[PDB]
């Protein structure tokens, strides 16, 4: 993933 | 204090906390060790600009690809800039040298995205003076399974992608906070995990954490 949840 | 963290992890892992008798993990909780800061949100735009993040106090930061850093305090205007050579300067979004225009613009985009789109990790927890010096992101890296975030106050946070569990390790408190799949946030003193044991899930993550701290230690620049 390229960002958090 | 990474060396201290490595020692603390060697010690807890050597005690085989999940592999002995009755596990009494609840007796290892220490609420006085709850962290002051952790990373609540992050955006990896490193193929162009850098890694943006929000801390649990709603401050934000960026570690740019040129190894400079911008920190926006939670008042929404006060800024700290850290140059490559380590020089720290203070300014605001409203009043800054023209040379910082591009980086401030980037920070605003990161800040706005995180505010609009991402879930705040540890959102139910009140942490442990909002202009006191914030920690910044010293370094970070990703593996297939996790993102590893090393803060300038010595804390190391590891977020596991697949199951959303997280560790926040603090070498000054010698403590670890585990955020599980249900988003339960619990802080343990590492030496009490040695004393009382823990479940295999936390034990396995602490073994992984030791390997990540060795990676931080063997790659510091």
């Amino acid at each position: 993933p390229l960002h958090s949840t | 204090h990474l060396s201290d963290m490595l020692q603390q992890l060697h010690s807890v892992n050597a005690s085989k906390p999940s592999e002995r008798g009755l596990v009494r993990q609840e007796e290892a909780e220490d609420p006085a060790c709850i962290p002051i800061f952790w990373v609540s949100k992050w955006v990896d735009y490193s193929d162009k600009y850098g890694l943006g993040y929000q801390l649990c106090d709603n401050s934000v930061g960026v570690l740019f690809n040129d190894s400079t850093r911008l920190i926006l305090y939670n008042d929404g205007d006060s800024l700290q800039y850290i140059e490559r050579d380590g020089t720290e300067s203070y300014l605001t979004v409203s009043s800054h040298p023209n040379s910082l225009m591009k980086k401030i613009t980037l920070l605003k985009y990161f800040r706005n995205y995180m505010s609009e789109h991402l879930l705040k990790a540890g959102a139910n927890i009140t942490p442990r003076d909002e202009l006191a010096r914030l920690p910044y992101l010293r370094t970070w890296f990703r593996t297939r399974s996790a993102i590893i975030l090393h803060l300038s106050n010595g804390s190391v946070q590891i977020n596991f992608f697949q199951d959303h569990t997280k560790l926040i390790l603090c070498p000054l408190m010698a403590a670890v906070t585990y955020i599980d799949e249900k988003r339960d946030f619990r802080t343990y003193r590492l030496s009490l995990l040695e004393e009382y044991g823990c479940c295999k899930e936390l034990a396995s993550r602490l073994r992984y954490a030791r390997t990540m701290v060795d990676k931080l230690l063997s790659s510091r620049s």
